[PDB]
């Protein structure tokens, strides 16, 4: 239960599947950057939240 | 030969930025200025880009965006 | 072919949209070559959005 | 049940919501194209059969 909230603390901006890519996280609570990728839904601190 | 993105015409999905083989990432995404619609929007970096035509010959592009020229444009 | 009014003001809007997208390839352009390309391409679809300012103007 | 089923039948390629925005959908099984416009997921084909 307690890991997203490792994940908002340590990744709210970039996470290393983020920086590889180099791309930052522009809000907390964006759903997705679409469909690049793979898909890319449920990346945000609001999201991991839930 | 050239690979422009009309980014009036471009929504930011993905589908494009897609193809562009990693080692080279030619198609980029500005983000978040204030936006729902669209989200970011994806031009091409000539200062890189292979151009290996990937982009526009893989059909995939909604709006239709990925231009393809070298002396005269066509998208479709 | 006579354009139809709703013809000519779809020409001058995608002429626009050329022209706007052709402007901003200038900035994005790597070198002088690729430069020149885009500035006659942008020169050209100001030529077309001149020759239909009129007519568009008409057609609206 | 079958309303998801008329939808492949007609908007396979346009729905009237694709139309006013130009969209025209590239494949049958695309899961998306979004966050833009709220978000799309879920309007090709494959996606209504599920
Ligand atoms: S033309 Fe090739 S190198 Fe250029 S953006 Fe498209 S896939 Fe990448
Ligand atoms: S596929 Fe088309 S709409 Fe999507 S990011 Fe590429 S140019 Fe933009
Ligand atoms: S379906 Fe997934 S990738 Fe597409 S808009 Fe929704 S969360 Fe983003």
């Amino acid at each position: 239960g307690f890991i997203p909230l490792l994940r908002i603390a340590f990744h709210n901006y970039q996470s290393p599947w983020y920086r590889d890519f180099e791309w930052r996280k522009q809000s907390p609570d964006f759903p997705c950057i679409g469909p690049v990728k793979g898909g890319t839904c449920g990346v945000s601190i609001q999201d991991q939240l839930w | 030969q050239i690979y422009t993105i009309i980014e009036e015409l471009c929504i930011g999905c993905g589908f494009c930025t897609d193809e562009c083989p990693p080692k080279v990432n030619a198609i980029l995404p500005r983000d978040v200025e204030a936006v729902l619609d669209g989200g970011e929007t994806y031009w091409i970096d000539q200062t890189r880009c292979i151009s290996c035509s990937l982009c526009f010959v893989a059909g995939t592009c909604p709006t239709d965006a990925v231009v393809f020229t070298e002396g005269g444009v066509s998208r479709t | 072919m006579a354009r139809t009014p709703e013809e000519i003001v779809k020409r001058y809007k995608e002429a626009n949209i050329w022209l706007r997208h052709w402007k901003q390839q200038i900035g994005l352009a790597k070198d002088e070559e690729q430069r020149e390309m885009f500035t006659q391409y942008y020169e050209e679809r100001v030529q077309e959005i001149a020759a239909l300012e009129e007519p568009y103007r008409a057609a609206l």
